[PDB]
């Protein structure tokens, strides 16, 4: 069983 | 954009990976020896370090990697799955202390997050909370050292 | 002489953010 | 809260020249650091106290483009080596530092923030010394104490071998004796 991303996180909040 | 941080989770449970010079890190007690998910198929581990809890495998897409702290600093700052983040006083190598304790429900799901100092700049990752009657005033973290040795 | 032009920003409030998912 | 930056790129080149003869600048602002540029070169303007402040070695006498046209400058020091308009509708300002911290951390055009030692009123020493390269286009960017206040501009690199050891800075006190002359 792999693991598998599911989410992001960007420290600086750079939007969009 | 890109993430330095990934939000990720096997079968049993979810936690966090950093990447950090190239390489995705995260912890051994949560991923294993596993491999990780891509539109090509299953990669396999680069670094697997059962003593230092510490597995690493390339860095993945959508995200970018995190410099590693050489300022020294003691004011650290731990990022939850939840994107909050948490001032922690380095107490060791390898130690240290929130500055205002949290439930450990608040750190749940955060091991392999990253421990940034006033620059942003990796410090450690997370490996696991240290609480007493269910209150974090405490964490254990892997030094980036040891990854940056590890490579 | 011609004015200065701002033709980037680099923005210090952000604070870490889960990247929405589109 | 630890010190991240992002930048953005809002304009290119062609957009850029126009902008730049017109001194009309329709764009929205956002922001507490500004990439700015004249045909002859980039850098950095930083906005503290409602004031965008850059070096004068940069900006020279120069206005800067604006949604009203150009805007003229309310101080230049040539001798400070600084220049500031008002600060543009939609940036945010930052504040001077009052903590006295000698831990400082510059912030690049490529928003990378890099720690420095200050080792007088107007030097500090990277920790992790860069290629010249690296530190181009910085030229107006701040350099924050560990609360993210404003102690100073970057001005100049310390370099030898193509390589910077050390930054000279405007420290954040010459802005105040700008503004009083
Ligand atoms: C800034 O205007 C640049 C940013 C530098 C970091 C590498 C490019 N700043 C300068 O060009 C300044 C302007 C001119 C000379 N400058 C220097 O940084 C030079 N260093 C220097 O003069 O150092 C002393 C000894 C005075 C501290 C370097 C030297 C090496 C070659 C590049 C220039 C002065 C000081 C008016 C921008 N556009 O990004
Ligand atoms: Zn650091
Ligand atoms: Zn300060």
């Amino acid at each position: 069983g792999s693991v598998v991303i599911v989410g992001r996180i960007v420290l600086s909040g750079k939007p969009a | 954009v890109e993430g330095e941080v990934q939000i990720v989770s096997t079968a049993t449970q979810t936690f966090l990976a950093t990447c950090i010079n190239g390489v995705c890190w995260t912890v051994y007690h949560g991923a294993g020896t596993r491999t990780i998910a891509s539109p090509k198929g299953p990669v396999i581990q680069m670094y697997t370090n059962v003593d230092q809890d510490l597995v690493g495998w390339p860095a993945p897409q959508g995200s970018r990697s995190l410099t590693p702290c050489t300022c020294g600093s003691s004011d650290l700052y731990l990022v939850t799955r939840h994107a909050d983040v948490i001032p922690v006083r380095r107490r060791g190598d390898s130690r240290g202390s929130l500055l205002s304790p949290r439930p450990i429900s608040y750190l749940k799901g955060s091991s392999g997050g990253p421990l940034l100092c006033p620059a942003g700049h990796a410090v450690g990752l997370f490996r696991a909370a240290v609480c007493t009657r269910g209150v974090a005033k405490a964490v254990d973290f892997i030094p980036v050292e040891n990854l940056e040795t590890t490579m």
